[PDB]
This record gives structure tokens, C-alpha cells and sequence, in this order.
């Protein structure tokens, strides 16, 4: 129900391509937008224009799981293993507070811990990822 | 033909670690130069349709203060994006580099990656620049550049 | 005119250590092409004769386990060989890559090589990319390639 | 159109560790050629104004003796140099590699450095290679080269 | 003595090139194939079609030899030292079984050595590779 518009004969407005589908051939005064599914291994994920597919990527690396599957609709998703974050191109596990340090935030799958010094009356006196400042 | 060979601004390099567009270089000094192809903040935008020729070249280097930590495990990498037109959506065309260790007992350390491909563009798409501990990077036009040359037509 | 770019399958990747023809590469899809040339099990065969541009990409990764060795000392190795048509002959164009220490001190390691050259090809000529530990490939496509285009006659 | 690829000279190469020019190369065996392009001593020397794209691939090796070193902090570079002809000017095109410590502990040491450019040469203009540690190069034909094809026109 | 062909006027048969020449003109009606020796440092090992010969290489390694030097006829042949074998790039030493390993079969300078735990009634306990399990 998106519109756009080529023109050759005469400049008309005409459907966009639906999310998993790409344009093969544009609206004619004549033909509807011709849309095709997407091939295998391939996606689209909103109303374009596109003649092509967006190709599902970049595999999942050593210390990931598969958490969506590719679809004609959407990407691939890959997350990491528990008590590890994306840093560049590895899983690299959570920082690790010193001693007098303690977690503020834990670590999501895409950001690291946020630590953070203790407030007075509190020493931690631990490296741990997982435990904040004790009183 | 359209081409272009950016080489890295020196004056605007971020100081951060992990991935970021370099968002500056240079085309009209030095060995930098642009034709029929727009540049504007990082985003090389294609005005042609066309199959171009891409490469980028990035050098690291660094110099280990008087008392430096044991170990220093950076990953040196960069990625040349592309970013489609017709439809919004970023991906990676290439990539390269390695893990280092630049740890204090070697004073000074240097690295340089170098990426080349052969691919399809079309009037609108934009290539970028993503790299690493960006902090790190020479700012030689000599050492960090990037290029694209268009080679044969759709 | 005649172009390739080849990307690593990744489906099929041998599990050794000792120099390998990589035996299976996409050609359709992503930014995988191939035009006026054919591949058959990771034999580029040239169609059209004259002066050819070659390039490749190969990125090697790997995780330590674990309770790792103190060292790992690996060639990471590439090499872009050409097989002659009018006399059995295969002939290394280019070779790349470096030495490494892959120990258990760092839990992660990146490394990537990149080739390039300008050679004379005639049709029935073959291309082919061997590599040294082909099971630490990384199998990304823009991680892990090998391409050419035509750039002038003979 | 007028290209160049030239493999390093073994009999001729230099045994010192500051920079020096390569100033021997095949260019009529092998893989090694040229066209409307004239090499005098490491020099080569631009005939037809035009873009050109040029290409370095250098590779350091390395063999440690019983009773080696502890440490050896060595810098691989390569230089890619142009030299002007209608005013007396020497500069950088593109340069790469990376510093290494090829200790003892380690018996075989290998690495190589790969640089790729775009620019614009005129007649007369001089493009020659400098190297450190001259001494490690690896006297292979697919190992150590450097070429240029002419592109485009000006 | 052997037979391929071209056509321009008419297609025929014509000798191929001997080892040790390159073809630099086809057979004519009126002519024989035309074969030249092979330029200093190049070689051709069978009878072929090829304008050119092949180039020797690549270079002896450092802790290499060279067994046959090159000929018209024949490439270059390099062998590593005794007690080592090619890998790759380099000529690595032979493995060495651990304590309570010997070796099986000999490290040929193009294959490493190969290893295997002995039978009952064997304790070898030695590093060595030159050196079988011992009763
Ligand atoms: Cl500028
Ligand atoms: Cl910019
Ligand atoms: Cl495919
Ligand atoms: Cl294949
Ligand atoms: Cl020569
Ligand atoms: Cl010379």
C-alpha cells in the first residue's frame, strides 16, 4: 500500500515491494509492481525498491548461538554465550572488578559490566563479575 | 571513468576502542582525489552505476609509555561497508586485520591491514570506513587511505 | 568483460592442517558473481584470454579451550596457483601470510592475508586458492574470498 | 595499455637493516612482464601519462640459529616511492607492514606485507620499492613483487 | 612422434613439441611445427602445445639443497636436511615421541615421522625420535 514511481511513457506512482519479496519488474501502466519472493538464504525486512535481496550475514562465531533463524522476512541473529558480550569479532567474557571494586550494571550479551567504586562504609575486596559492594 | 583515493584527516580521528566510523578524510591534497563521486563525513556515495574496484589501507601504531601493563590484547581490524539505497541496509563488503599483543616490553608497535575487492555499485549506495581503537590509527596519507575505481560498466 | 568474486563455502570446509585446495566457494549469491568465467569445485577456469587482475582474501580465527598448550606455533599460509592448459603444469601466481603463536595466554586470535597481482591468462588456465590450516577459516564473506576481472586484451 | 609486473632479483639483494631500494627485478621470466613501461635498476620509469594502480607484495622469512637471541624487535616495512620529474621530489605513495619480535624460541619465522594503490602518473615519473631488513627477503617469485596497469586516461 | 592440430585453410595434424623446446610457430601445410629450446631458466618435462616454457621455481629454502639443478628438460629439485621434512614453508624438525612413545616409520624429507604407543611388555620412556620401543 507504500508508493512510488518510475516512468518511461508517462511518470505514474505504483506498489512498493512487501517485506520477504523483491521487485523483479516495475509497475507497467498495464501490470501491477511484479514482486518475487526472496531466494533462499536472502531477506527483506520492509517496503523498498530494491531489484535484490539482502543477503543473510555474517554467520555466527565460536561462542554464539543461533537466536532467530535466517527468514525470507528477517535476518539472522546471533547472541552470545552467558556471561559473555560482543567486543569486535569475539565473545569476550565480562569485566572483572578488582578488589575494592564491585559490579554497578550487569553485562547484556551486547555491552559489557559497568563497574563502579563502592560508596563509604563498604569494602569489596573481590574480583568477581558477579557480586556488588558489601556492607 | 569515476575514482577516488581518500586518505585518513588526521585532525578528526576519535579517540574511543571499539568500532567507529572514520568520518573524515581528505580528496583534493597530497595523493587524495575524487572524481565523479561525492564524499560527505566518511560516506563515499557512488553517482555511477558500475562494477568498481574497492581497497583500503590502514596502519596502527603505538608507543608504550615508561611502565606499560604486561599485556595489551587489542584487535587491530577494519571494514569496509556498504550501505544500499533502494533499500535501507548496511553490510560489510570486506574486513581484515589481527589480535595484537602490544604489551610494554616492545617500546614501539606497528601494524598495517590492507582489503581489496571487486564489486557491483549502483547511483546512491555509500561506502564507509569502520575500524578499531580508532586512537591508534597513522595519520600518514601514506599509511590510512581508502579507494574506489569504477572498471567495467552494469 | 570476464569478472569473479568468489566467496568461502562455508558447508564445506576440510579439517586439516597441511596445505589444501579450498574446493568449494559461492558464485551467486551475497556478494559471491561471476561473469563470462566457470567454477567447477574451486577451479576458476578462465573462458576469455588476456591480462587478468588477481585478488584474495583469507581470514583465519580461532578459540582457545579451556586449559590450552602453552604454544601454538602455526603458518598461516595462502597461495594462489594457476594450473596451465596447453601443458600440465600448476605454478604458484602469489603467496601470503605469516607465522603465529596461537597459545592459551589469549583466548582469542584473528589473522587475515591479502594478495594481489596482474598476470597474462589464456582460456582452459585454471585458478585455485590453497591454504595451510584451512579448519581456522573464517567463513564469513567478506572474511574469506578470492576474485578476478579482465582488465586489458593480449 | 602499458603494465608492469616485477619479481624480486635474488643474486642482487642487499644485506643491511636500515631502508634501502630494491634496485633489481626480473621483468621478462617467469610471471615478471612489461609493457610500454622501461625498468632501470629497481626504477620504474612511467612512459604514458595516465591512472594507474599500483601493487607491492613483499615477504620477510627467517631461520634462528642454535643458540639464538632471546628477543629480536625487527621492523618489516615496505615503502612504495614515487619520484617526480618536472621538480626534484621523492615521496610516499603507500606503506605497510608491522613490527615483530622473531626471538629464538620460535625456530622458522615467516610474515608479508601487501600494499594496493589508485593514482595519477605522468612520463617520466619513477616508481621504486624500499624495504628494511632487506636481508630477510624471500626470493620468490610469488613472494616478493610489485606491478602497475595503466586504468584510465587523464 | 605425437599428434594434435590446428586449422586456418584447412584443419590437419602436426607434430608436438619436444621436452626441452617451446612451440613458436604452428605446422603449415608446407612446414613442421616449429620448436625452439627453452630459454635459461625454464624447462618443459612432455610433449605439449604450449608457446611457452615453464618457469623454475620456486627457490631452495634455507635448510634446503639442491638435488637435480634445473634443465631444459627437468625443474628444480630441492630436499630438505637430514632429520627434517618440508611444511609449508619450512623444513621442521621430525616429531619426537614422548615418554612412553617410540617411533614406527622414518621421517622422509618429504613426510614427518610417524608415532604409535607400544605393546604390552614395552616402557620405552624416552624422548627421542630415532629410537623404537625397547623390551
Ligand atoms: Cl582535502
Ligand atoms: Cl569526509
Ligand atoms: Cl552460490
Ligand atoms: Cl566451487
Ligand atoms: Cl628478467
Ligand atoms: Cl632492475
Amino acid at each position: 500500500y507504500l508508493h512510488y514511481d518510475p516512468e518511461t511513457g508517462h511518470q505514474l506512482l505504483c506498489d512498493k515491494c512487501a517485506p520477504g519479496t523483491y521487485l523483479k519488474q516495475h509497475c507497467t501502466v498495464r501490470r501491477k509492481t511484479l514482486c518475487v519472493p526472496c531466494p533462499d538464504h536472502s531477506y527483506t525486512d520492509s517496503w523498498h525498491t530494491s531489484d535484490e535481496c539482502v543477503y543473510c550475514s555474517p554467520v555466527c562465531k565460536e561462542l554464539q548461538s543461533v537466536k532467530q533463524e535466517c527468514n525470507r522476512t528477517h535476518n539472522r541473529v546471533c547472541e552470545c554465550e552467558e556471561g559473555r558480550y560482543l567486543e569486535i569479532e569475539f565473545c569476550l567474557k565480562h569485566r572483572s572488578c578488582p578488589p575494592g571494586s564491585g559490579v554497578v550494571q550487569a553485562g547484556t550479551p551486547e555491552r559489557n559490566t559497568v563497574c563502579k567504586k563502592c560508596p563509604d562504609g563498604f569494602f569489596s575486596g573481590e574480583t568477581s563479575s558477579k557480586a556488588p559492594c558489601i556492607k | 571513468q569515476p575514482f577516488a583515493h581518500l586518505t585518513i584527516n588526521a585532525a578528526s580521528i576519535p579517540s574511543g576502542s571499539h568500532k567507529v566510523t572514520l568520518s573524515s578524510w581528505y580528496h583534493d591534497r597530497g595523493w587524495a582525489k575524487i572524481s565523479n563521486m561525492t564524499l560527505s563525513n566518511g560516506k563515499l556515495r557512488v553517482n555511477q552505476d558500475g562494477f568498481y574496484y574497492l581497497y583500503a589501507n590502514i596502519c596502527f601504531r603505538h608507543h608504550e609509555t615508561s611502565g606499560s601493563v604486561p599485556t595489551d590484547y587489542l584487535q587491530l581490524m577494519v571494514y569496509v561497508v556498504k550501505t544500499s539505497i533502494k533499500i535501507p541496509s548496511s553490510h560489510n563488503l570486506m574486513k581484515g586485520g589481527s589480535t595484537k599483543n602490544w604489551s610494554g616490553n616492545s617500546e614501539f608497535h606497528f601494524y598495517s591491514i590492507n582489503v581489496g575487492g571487486f564489486f557491483k555499485l549502483r547511483a546512491g549506495e555509500e561506502i564507509s570506513i569502520q575500524v578499531s581503537n580508532p586512537s591508534l590509527l597513522d595519520p600518514d596519507q601514506d599509511a590510512t587511505y581508502f579507494g574506489a575505481f569504477k572498471v567495467q560498466d552494469i
